[PDB]
């Protein structure tokens, strides 16, 4: 399968930054080929751990928190 | 078989006594675990509310 | 000077700054009287106590009354003390509010007058009670299952309809005539209609010449409804402390003291603790309810409501208040359609003092047999309504035969009730209630029909009922 | 007058102009910003005024995105809010939140009048002074759940069912016999469904008579909060110039208070209870009111509403209820039954279904047609596990009389002309009332289970039954 896949990584001892910009550098690496003609699958898996790493994200910027402190 | 009869009919009664009596303390205990997250559903709500407000 | 002015107003909420070193220590009460100099003025007679000491010489303080009309830079005065309230017997008879003024309309307490501050440590370790003494009420399912204490915490749970006024004011009745103390009815929060009702019934019964009433309602700020049981507990103290007395002590709803607690702690802006409650609700709850005890020389029992919010007993204002009661008397709606009247529970009303170390043997004995015989009644009433009153057995109908007639001679004939039904009550001792009931146990009055035992002090007008109806 | 950028704060810029020179709220703002060397990007921004700071400082909200935004960018003011147009050029165009043409068909010249986006409510002078209700044509909707003439109406529906079926025809029946423009609104809700709709409106022949405003998922959601003032301020020109009664269909208006909470955290506000803006109600009623029927016109509204987890307790779908006058429940069972439209009729209430409102007789036939489908939903499970012969010769005529109504609950629709050949019905109230009566009565029970399902009157069942042979 590694022959069209890319994988894009933002584990757990990266800064949530890093897990952050993880989705839209995935998806940005998919609509570079879609807006070419090709068809892409992009699988996100466990954006509530970009949830998460964007509500500490948010915290450590002093946002005001929302429901489960959640932005 | 009319003694056979009344035991059933006797039997059923017993049996939904016992269910009731069953359900009546799945009641009670339900109703301590409402309580249970009631409360820590708005102490919960309590403090998301005073953390936003002290984020100003 | 001890004159400073009012820099902020927001709702109950006023800070007002003095000078340097001048400050009002915490608690202390701060009065605003003002006349209208222009058009555009409102004259202001208003009350606040210190809460906090926010800096830069100014004082956060809470409001007694409505704080519509304040001007920034009106000035307000230093009282040098708490909220002076005054005390002794020039209020008996007398309904009062939370400043310790007179609501009534006869006339108004002169100044020299001894007023007492609200706001006391309680008393200490040196000058408690050592020993556990009882209360004695002359009530038989108080004196017999739930015996109170002489500075003791007691839960009322009923209302609406059951007759906690009535119970309310035999209390006062029977322990201004044996124990020659007085009572303090302190209404935290509550009905002003309801407070209307209760002030006309102490009325016409004469009860209100032995008690001293404290109302702050629903109407005033949060502050005020915190300081009744303060303002109507100062006023017992005096009566326990200067003469040296057995005190009784209402206070209708202590529910509305901690939830008041909690509007002023959100008001003053702290952060509220587990279910919306202050962080200060133990000590608050403490601060009331140390100062309700037993000394040397006198004592305050007190005979307190409770609402216990949305049926939970593990709710935080319940769970502080169940560790401060050392009894619990519950009036149940099934009694009182029964015809029972006092309408208490007796399977269901407890207390810490029905043990044999405090009460004797005897009495917890035939206490303990009552209830015995009370829920094995309980028990039997389900098969008295399927299988009916034959055929169960012979022991359990000697437990119905004697569990009616103990059940229908808890009832007592009230002082109160005399204006109603024109018999003219008893008071009933503790030691005559326990022969009673151990007569009663033994088979004695067996013989009797069971409506003799209804609404009867003793076992010998009991007997003298059954010969006066045949 | 024209200022700097102070701040960028996510969507919300800060915007300081000169000393006497502010803008007043809600007017737009705009950022026309070429890129002077290699380090910057081209940007064009609208920013509407959303508070008044300190220092001649305006907080701002964006209606696209800040990417690309640096202190110190000149920023120019309109001296109006945000000006959209209306009239004859809107129908069959799509529209962004700007009052710009999304689609490729053109762009709107400068001659043409512009309302703007913030209008004050309809006052109390000028409403209707009693209900009228609008009429339909779908037998669903006039029978059990009327729309009144200036009211609003909740879907709940999700896909699969038929709710851009059901739209459209809505579109085209107002269009046909009231000579209603509609005006679709599409508020924060799935840009792929907003396509398949706006195609579907080009396959039905529905877009000649719709103006179309999308501000979708993608938008930040200042733009997703001005999508429905949008459509409104559209609507509202067809209903106070010409007179008409026009449709307004909001989609998902939870949307329209979520982008609020989303703005206002960022805008500097306490968070309110469950972490919706302090300012839910207001914003709510400001959308709501102007969404009514005064003496010249009217604006009734079909507006979808999802409502998270179902969960019908959080406070914007109670605001959101609290505006509302009928709902329309669609139901996914009778979708994959066979009946169009899929409109749960036990489900669906309405406020005008009451006798003053729409007379005696269509009460109680809509009554006895909620009573006949309620007692056939209680047999479901007898009826599915037991059998049909087991049940009783009283309840088989019920689930009898109860299909035979069921399926005469579905339409013809005219835009399902293209999909099966079928012309299509309007059908008024008068003569689905009759024909709900005769079904009721006991006149077709003889007619079988079909030639009811899919016809508009019931002259059209006796046909389709003559059709069959029967």
């Amino acid at each position: 399968a590694l022959d069209y896949t890319i994988v894009v990584t933002a584990s757990a001892s990266q800064p949530a930054p890093l897990l952050f910009l993880a989705p839209y550098a995935g998806v940005a690496m998919g609509e570079y080929f879609m807006y070419k003609g090709k068809h892409v699958l992009v699988v996100y898996d466990d954006l509530s751990k970009q949830a998460a790493a964007y509500r500490e994200l948010s915290l450590l910027l002093r946002r005001p928190p929302g429901r489960e402190a959640y932005p | 078989l009319l003694d056979a009869k009344a035991s059933e009919h006797a039997a059923r009664m017993t049996a939904m006594k016992n269910a009731t009596d069953n359900a009546n303390e799945l009641i009670r205990t339900l109703t301590l675990s409402y309580n249970r997250a009631r409360q820590a559903a708005i102490t919960q709500e309590i403090t998301e509310i005073v953390a936003g407000a002290n984020a100003l | 000077m001890t004159r400073g002015r009012v820099i902020q107003v927001m709702g109950p909420v006023v800070d007002v700054k003095f000078e340097n070193g001048h400050l009002p220590a915490i608690y202390n009460a701060l009065k605003i009287q003002h006349k209208a100099r222009n058009e555009n003025e409102v004259d202001i007679d208003l009350t606040l106590e210190v809460a906090l000491h926010l800096g830069d010489d100014t004082v956060r303080t809470i409001a007694m009354a409505s704080t519509d009309g304040l001007i920034r830079g009106m000035e307000v005065i230093d009282t040098g003390a708490p909220i002076s309230v005054p005390v002794g017997e020039v209020t008996l008879g007398r309904v009062f509010n939370v400043l310790g003024e007179p609501i009534d309309l006869e006339g108004d307490i002169p100044a020299d007058a001894r007023r007492d501050p609200i706001h006391r440590p309680a008393p200490k370790f040196e000058e408690l009670a050592t020993e556990v003494e009882i209360l004695e009420t002359g009530i038989k399912v108080v004196d017999l299952l739930a015996p109170y204490i002489k500075g003791g915490k007691i839960g009322l749970f009923g209302g609406a309809g059951v007759g906690k006024t009535v119970l309310i004011q035999e209390l006062i009745h029977n322990i201004a005539q044996e124990h020659g103390g007085i009572s303090v009815f302190a209404g935290v929060g509550e009905r002003t209609r309801e407070g209307n009702d209760l002030y006309h019934e102490m009325k016409d019964s004469g009860v209100i010449s032995k008690t001293a009433m404290v109302f702050g309602q629903m109407n005033e700020p949060p502050g005020a409804r915190m300081r009744v049981a303060l303002t109507g507990l100062t006023m017992a103290e005096y009566f326990r402390d200067e003469q040296g007395q057995d005190v009784l002590l209402f206070i209708d709803n202590i529910f509305r003291f901690t939830q008041a607690g909690s509007e002023v702690s959100a008001l003053l802006g702290r952060m509220p603790s587990a279910v919306g409650y202050q962080p200060t609700l133990a000590t608050e709850m403490g601060q009331l309810q140390e100062r309700i005890t037993s000394t040397a020389k006198g004592s305050i029992t007190s005979i307190q409501a409770i609402y216990v919010p949305a049926d939970d007993y593990t709710d935080p204002a319940p769970a502080t208040t169940f560790s401060h009661l050392d009894a619990t008397t519950n009036l149940e709606r099934k009694l009182a359609e029964m015809g029972i009247y006092p309408a208490v529970d007796p399977l269901a009303s407890t207390s810490r003092a029905l043990a044999p170390e405090i009460v004797g043997e005897e009495h917890y004995q035939v206490a303990r047999k009552v209830q015995q015989t009370l829920q094995r009644y309980k028990e039997l009433q389900d098969i008295i309504a399927i299988l009916g009153m034959d055929e169960l057995s012979d022991e359990d109908k000697l437990v119905v035969h004697r569990a009616r007639r103990i059940q229908f001679f808890l009832s007592q004939n009230f002082h109160v009730a005399e204006q109603f039904t024109g018999q003219p009550g008893s008071y009933v001792p503790v030691k005559e209630t326990v022969r009673g009931f151990k007569e009663i146990l033994e088979g004695k009055y067996d013989h009797l029909p069971e409506d003799a035992f209804r609404l009867v002090g003793r076992i010998e007008e009991v007997v003298e009922k059954a010969k006066a109806m045949g």
